């Protein structure tokens, strides 16, 4: 009759096992001290279907409405929709295609992938392996293609940054969306955090303008405690992307939260051609280009003014439908007096 | 300067009964009950004839109107 | 009896509807007369 | 789970459930009233709300 | 009673104004009327306003369709599908499969709501009845012989059609035709042009030249128009042989200069 | 590990012919990359491509 | 009772925090400047009092204030509810750390 | 005599109307059911076994499924007469009835008033060849904005990116808005305007969402032609100096440009820009891999001032006879807006003259007013 006992257990746990925190537990037995969305605070002298042990200050559990018993555990969740942004459908770009830029990506690969893959030399050298990362992307030429690049590896799980400042207007939070983001990350397998866009939080801490600003700080303080607070953090992998490169937070600076900051340079002559070669790579070009010299007509077109002229030359040769580069058009898509 | 001492020097020295109060401990909670419970202090205070009503600093509230707000 | 401005500007059921009621009652009196006082000028009503 | 607020007479106590609503309710004897003490946690029933036990 | 209003139907049949307001009085007829003419209006509310159907009038044909009186149900729910004829209208096939599950006790109810969507859906939407034409301008005879047929015979659904005969349906398909576009140029040849389509807009009296085309739509040559949308072709592409564009058309290759 | 250089670095950028080419000769242009960049192109646009179908045709 | 550690970005406060509290082995309750809290109504000071409850109550402890600079803010008059607010959690820090909430054997950390 | 008949005829018509009032008596006082019947007791019966909550799903935990819940109640339920388990989504509107809260009706997502109405879906009443003066840009912009639409497989053969984003400058009033209501107009896909000013809100937090709904929404939806203008409002120089307070439009033209193009494909939605100063524009917004094709409109030439002349003389009461050539020569460096301004000032003159017919004369003489003012 243990299987009888079973499923009439079963039956009696109906379903509908409206979830309530586990917000302390006691013990005299150990107990349980639930409290409901409801409003309420109830002493369970017998927690339940549960080993009263694995519960902890703080969880989600199933309970029986009007019993009142901690049914089913169930998974930590997480709000703010940090867990619905924190989504990545695998990047379909599967190469480093990027140009000139050979450095950056060297130290950010090695930096990221060789911790993840062969810590073995890291645990054998007895080194915990590089710091937090910053990725300067002062013009963003090669900012997120570098990220999108790096959303290449065997497996893992990038948290963007999407409005980190959604702060209600009564002095709102300190970044519960950052507290749910580590809380996220902590709990995954190994994982790592492209912060966006971070010139939208940091600063000097000091000007004192208007409310706002001081929501921003509490954000930004909460991040420094993210990984700098009594925790080791060891299983994360912060990359930061700013274009704002000078005005920053001096202590979000570096030295234990963004080291390494990889610095994204103008391309060069031959960093232009090599942009212009990979985006043209699946244009259907005559077997007749002057690719350097393009690049040298270039003239400063660092960022993906290249990508944009390679759209809008075979937009210029589908005026006619061809499939030849006319290498003048090419420059008046580019884009009196004394001559 | 020295308003604390003051204070609880005079709590213990009197020989009354005293309610201390702190600045802004009563703003919290669903919305209104703030001056349902200064009501209650204050209705306390009038049971206890002999009753001083201290406050802690009040700055945090009363400092100033601020204007029309929703 | 602030100045009218800020929020509100009539949208709102605060003393700025009361000064709004006022204004409309006012206008008309016959012989009845009104002493406003403050202490500062710098707040006024343009439609006061 | 709510704390008493007032020894009233001995076998009745006003408490403020934490949900909000305050109550008067009786304790189980065997509670050694001494105890508990305005400001004391205690566990009052569902349906009588009788002080159950009370907690630190 | 009954013949007479449909009789006023059958004399208001054009003008747009007067179709309305005629619709308005027959909605006076069957709220102040006798059970006789409250059976009776809902086919002269079809007859008003055929393949056009318009939310007020699907409103209240719904409205005295869910009628007690089941003469005055059957006539109101043939005139709903009647007014949805050709038509697919979303809005007016949920109604009717919600009526449909509220009559689900009603024998003949359920069969003339199950003639009622196939109305809705006639030749999936492709041919539409209609006594007007060529921009309300054309009576077609035919199609006012079927259609009036078809209302004397449900002047008494109980009896004429509820029972041995009802193929007075046959003869309303019979009266069908199309509404359509096709370009068919010089020899018959399926020439393609983007044709702007939109709602009538009564050219008469307005400034300039009016845009007849309300709401934008070019969907090349093969589209359906609907009850009261015009075309206007393009800015110079193609000359048209006929201003009214409508059916088998063809289109001169002699643009003045592109 | 591309011939030229005859490289091993860790770095090394893997190609769609899954090759870590020297840092300098990472591209198809240079390597004969041996893929169908264009053709890839043509299916992932077609794929993705939006196209107005005019809100007229109804069951 | 308090203690501060007037630091540049790492000089090595945090680290300094981690060696006491593995060193003198009693209670210890790391608190940052991300507690504020907002239900249309402010509950900041509310979980103040509620860690000097817990203090008060298991005397022999170390409370950590650190990022003391957000809530320390400033007496702004007249700012925004957003600074009231602010400046009445610094408040219930200041009546309970100081005030008819004397302690005895608890101490403060602030950096 | 006719007016008269007017007149008479409407005076007859109200008290009709009156009379019919009157006469049978309808009215509506506080709530009302003037049509007749409305009879519901089915709907009443239905409305029991209906008139469910909704609230946010949450996660869908095991593989009979845990569906998640949160509103004012917390739940935990799942099972319903429903299917589709969670119409394979988790954050939808679940829209569960009550009664052991097990039956489900998925709803679309709440999005706030603002985006609701700025969804305008009315089309604008604009079509092309009514346009002159900028052959070439309208030229550009139809190619852009329909190639990829209209017969786009010719554009996907040739192994060619498909351009988006076009931002509109030049002077102001050129018929850049002009074009952008006849595209509009004639476009058959999700057509969305934007207005600057409403993303402009009380302090932080605002902007942002909004922006992020409106793009979800774009995203669900098949294909979306976005048509942002005021941008010279919304998004400027990114640079603090005095603006540390006024980093609010910083922040939210920032979340606008990683939705535009950040670390997640932005979708097959297609921007347009208005703006007639093209310059404080934020250089990581005018970044060409957010805004390809940029268009400038410049003042019409001799031709283009003819056609826009002929255009706006498409109303009727117009003179037999115009020479529209000279008309433009009369009228340089005008705008399109100008000529438009200059068939108004013809048509005030007209009848300042009493004259029904709108002659050379007046327009000549609307052509001097508007230059000597
Ligand atoms: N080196 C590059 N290789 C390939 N694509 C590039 C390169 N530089 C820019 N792009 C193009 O730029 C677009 C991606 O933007 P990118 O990563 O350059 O950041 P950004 O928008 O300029 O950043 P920021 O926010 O700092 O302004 C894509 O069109 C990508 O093709
Ligand atoms: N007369 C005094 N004798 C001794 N200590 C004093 C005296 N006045 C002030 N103090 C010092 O300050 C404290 C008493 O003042 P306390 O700081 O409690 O209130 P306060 O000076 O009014 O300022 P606040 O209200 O901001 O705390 C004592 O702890 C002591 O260190
Ligand atoms: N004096 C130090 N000796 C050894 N390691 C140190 C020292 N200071 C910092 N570190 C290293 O830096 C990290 C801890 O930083 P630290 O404790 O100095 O930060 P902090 O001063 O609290 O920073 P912040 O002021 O920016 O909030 C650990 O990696 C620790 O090894
Ligand atoms: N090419 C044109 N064809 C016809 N009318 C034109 C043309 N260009 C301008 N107009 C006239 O100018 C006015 C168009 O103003 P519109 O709002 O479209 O201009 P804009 O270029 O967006 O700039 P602005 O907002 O500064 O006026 C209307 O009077 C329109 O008739
Ligand atoms: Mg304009």
């Amino acid at each position: 009759k243990i299987k009888e006992n079973s499923e009439k257990i079963k039956v009696n746990k109906t379903l509908p096992y409206l979830v309530s925190n586990v917000i302390e537990l006691l013990d005299v037995g150990k107990c349980a001290v639930i409290k409901t969305s409801t409003r309420q605070t109830y002493f369970l002298p017998v927690i339940g279907l549960v080993d009263a042990e694995k519960l902890k200050p703080g969880d989600l559990v199933g309970v029986n409405k009007d019993s009142y018993l901690i049914l089913e555990t169930l998974p930590t969740e997480y709000d703010s929709r940090v867990k619905a942004m924190e989504v990545d459908e695998r990047p379909t770009e599967q190469y480093s295609d990027i140009g000139g830029l050979d450095k950056q990506i060297q130290e950010l690969v090695e930096a990221i992938v060789l911790p993840m893959n062969h810590k073995e030399k890291f645990e054998n050298l007895g080194i915990q392996p590089p710091k937090g990362v910053l990725m300067y992307g002062p013009p963003g030429t090669g900012k997120t293609l570098l990220a999108r690049a790096c959303a290449a590896q065997t497996k893992a799980t990038f948290l963007k940054l999407a409005g980190p400042q959604l702060v209600q207007m009564f002095i709102g939070d300190g970044a519960k969306l950052v507290r749910d983001a580590f809380a996220l990350a902590k709990e995954k397998a190994p994982s790592i955090i492209f912060i966006d866009e971070l010139d939208a939080i940091g600063t000097k801490r000091f000007d004192s303008e208007k409310a706002g600003d001081r929501e921003v700080q509490r954000t930004m303080l909460e991040l420094l405690n993210q990984l700098d607070g009594f925790q080791p953090n060891t299983q994360v992998k912060v990359i930061a992307a700013t274009n704002r490169v000078d005005i920053l937070d001096p202590a979000l600076l570096r030295s234990g939260r963004l080291d390494r900051k990889i610095e994204f340079p103008m391309p060069n002559e031959e960093a232009r051609a090599r942009i212009m070669q990979i985006h043209s790579r699946k244009m259907n070009v005559s077997p007749d280009v002057n690719y350097e010299e393009l690049a040298r007509c270039t003239d400063d077109f660092n960022g993906a003014q290249c990508k944009a002229v390679c759209v809008e030359a075979g937009m210029i040769a589908l005026r006619r439908g061809a499939t030849e580069l006319t290498h003048e058009d090419y420059m008046e898509g580019i884009l009196q007096y004394y001559a | 300067c020295g308003k604390t001492m003051l204070a609880k020097a005079v709590a213990h020295h009197t020989t009354a009964a005293f309610i201390r109060v702190v600045g802004s401990e009563f703003v919290q909670k669903y919305l209104g009950e703030g001056p349902r419970m200064v009501r209650d202090v204050f209705r306390l205070a009038k049971e206890n004839a002999p009753a001083i009503i201290f406050i802690d600093e009040i700055d945090a509230i009363a400092t100033k109107r601020f204007d029309a707000q929703t | 009896g602030s100045s009218r401005l800020e929020g509100g500007s009539g949208g709102d059921s605060e003393v700025q509807r009361t000064m709004l009621e006022l204004l409309n009652q006012l206008d008309a009196t016959k012989n009845i007369k009104v002493i406003m006082a403050t202490n500062r000028i710098d707040i006024l009503d343009s439609a006061l | 789970v709510g704390e008493v607020l007032k020894q009233l007479t001995e076998e009745k106590f006003i408490v403020k459930a934490t949900n909000g609503p305050r109550y008067v309710v009786g304790c189980r004897r065997q509670l050694d009233k001494s105890k508990l003490k305005p400001g004391t946690r205690v566990a009052l029933d569902m349906t009588t709300l009788t002080i159950m036990r009370y907690l630190p | 009673q009954g013949v007479a209003v449909l009789g006023i139907a059958l004399i208001a049949m054009g003008e747009e104004i007067g179709a309305e307001m005629a619709l308005r009085t027959f909605g006076h007829l069957l709220r102040y009327g006798e059970p006789t003419l409250r059976r009776a209006v809902p086919l002269a509310l079809a007859l008003i306003s055929v393949s056009n159907p318009r939310l007020n009038i699907l409103d209240t044909l719904s409205k005295f369709s869910h009628d007690a009186d089941p003469e005055v149900s059957y006539n109101s729910i043939f005139a709903m599908g009647m007014v949805g004829s050709g038509t697919n209208n979303a809005r007016l096939a949920a109604m009717l499969r919600q009526l449909a599950q509220y009559h689900a006790k009603d024998p003949n109810n359920l069969f003339m709501v199950r003639l009622a969507q196939g109305l809705t859906h006639l030749g999936k939407g492709t041919l539409t009845l209609c006594p007007y034409h060529s921009d309300r301008q054309l009576m077609s005879q035919v199609a006012v012989a079927g259609l009036l047929t078809v209302l004397v015979s449900f002047l008494d659904v109980r009896n004429i059609i509820l029972g041995k005969s009802h193929y007075v349906l046959y003869g309303l398909v019979a009266a069908m035709q199309p509404r359509m576009l096709v370009t068919f140029d010089e020899e018959l040849r399926p020439l393609p042009v983007s044709v702007r389509v939109g709602q009538a807009v009564d050219v008469v009296g307005q400034a300039g030249k009016p845009k007849t085309i309300t709401g934008f739509q070019t969907h090349t040559t093969p589209v359906l128009l609907a009850h009261g949308e015009r075309a206007e072709l393009a800015t110079e592409e193609f000359l048209p042989v006929t201003p009214i564009l409508e059916g088998f058309v063809i289109l001169r290759k002699n643009p003045n200069y592109d | 590990c591309f011939m030229c250089r005859k490289k091993v670095g860790l770095t090394g950028f893997d190609c769609r012919c899954g090759n870590l080419f020297c840092g300098l000769h990472r591209y198809s242009d240079k390597h004969n990359c041996p893929y169908d960049y264009k053709a890839e192109a043509a299916a992932k646009i077609r794929k993705e491509n939006p196209v107005v179908v005019a809100e007229k045709i109804q069951r | 009772k308090g203690c501060l550690l007037y630091g540049p970005p790492g000089t090595g406060k945090t680290l300094l925090a981690r060696a006491v509290a593995s060193q003198l082995d009693c209670n210890f309750l790391k608190v940052v400047s991300s507690s504020i809290v907002d239900k249309y109504i402010g509950e900041s000071a509310r979980l103040i009092r509620e860690m000097f409850n817990y203090a008060r109550d298991h005397q022999p402890c170390i409370i950590f204030m650190d990022e003391i600079d957000a809530i320390g803010g400033r007496r702004f008059s007249e700012g925004t509810s957003a600074d009231r607010e602010i400046q009445r959690t610094l408040m219930e820090l200041l009546n309970q750390m100081d005030g008819f909430d004397t302690l005895h054997r608890v101490k403060m950390i602030m950096a | 005599t006719y007016s008269r008949q007017i007149k008479q005829v409407e005076d007859d018509i109200q008290q009709l109307l009156k009379k019919i009032n009157e006469l049978t008596g309808i009215k509506e006082s506080d709530t009302g059911l003037a049509p007749p019947a409305l009879w519901d007791l089915a709907a009443d019966k239905q409305t029991l076994q209906s008139e469910q909550p909704l609230q946010v799903a949450r996660c869908t935990k095991i593989i009979k499924y845990i569906i998640n819940v949160k509103q004012f109640a917390k739940f935990v339920v799942d099972l319903s007469d429903q299917v589709a388990p969670t119409d394979i989504e988790e954050g939808m509107r679940v829209g569960v009835d009550r009664n052991k809260y097990q039956i489900h009706i998925p709803l679309p997502p709440k999005i706030d008033p603002t985006v609701t109405m700025m969804q305008v879906e009315e089309k604008p009443d604009v079509t092309y060849s009514d346009v002159g003066g900028c052959k070439e840009q309208i030229e550009k912009l139809r190619e852009v904005v329909e190639t990829p639409l209209l017969h786009p497989e010719r554009f996907v053969n040739l192994g060619i990116e498909p351009p988006k984003g076009v931002l509109l400058f030049g002077p102001p009033g050129t018929g850049k808005t002009l074009c952008a209501r006849a595209v509009a107009n004639r476009t058959d896909a999700c057509f969305i305007r934007v207005i600057g000013s409403e993303l402009v809100q009380k302090y932080v937090g605002e902007g942002a969402r909004m922006v992020r709904e409106l793009f979800e929404m774009a995203r669900t939806k098949k294909a979306c032609l976005i048509f942002f203008d005021e941008i010279d409002a919304i998004g400027g120089a990114r640079f603090d100096d005095g603006a540390g307070g006024d980093n609010e439009v910083q922040r939210t033209m920032l979340e606008l440009i990683n939705q535009l193009d950040g670390f997640d494909p932005r979708g097959n939605i297609k921007v347009l820009m208005a703006t007639n100063r093209p310059d404080t524009l934020d250089p990581a917004l005018m970044r060409p891999g957010r805004l390809d094709r940029k268009i400038e409109f410049s003042l019409p030439d001799l031709e283009g001032r003819t056609h826009i002349f002929k255009i706006h003389a498409r109303s009727m009461s117009v003179e037999r006879d115009i020479r529209f050539e000279l008309l433009a020569r009369l009228c340089p460096n005008s705008t399109g807006a100008e000529i438009r301004s200059v068939c108004t000032e013809a048509g005030m003159f007209a009848i300042r003259a009493r004259r029904k017919i709108a002659t050379e004369k007046d327009f000549l003489e609307a052509v001097n007013k508007v230059i000597k003012s």
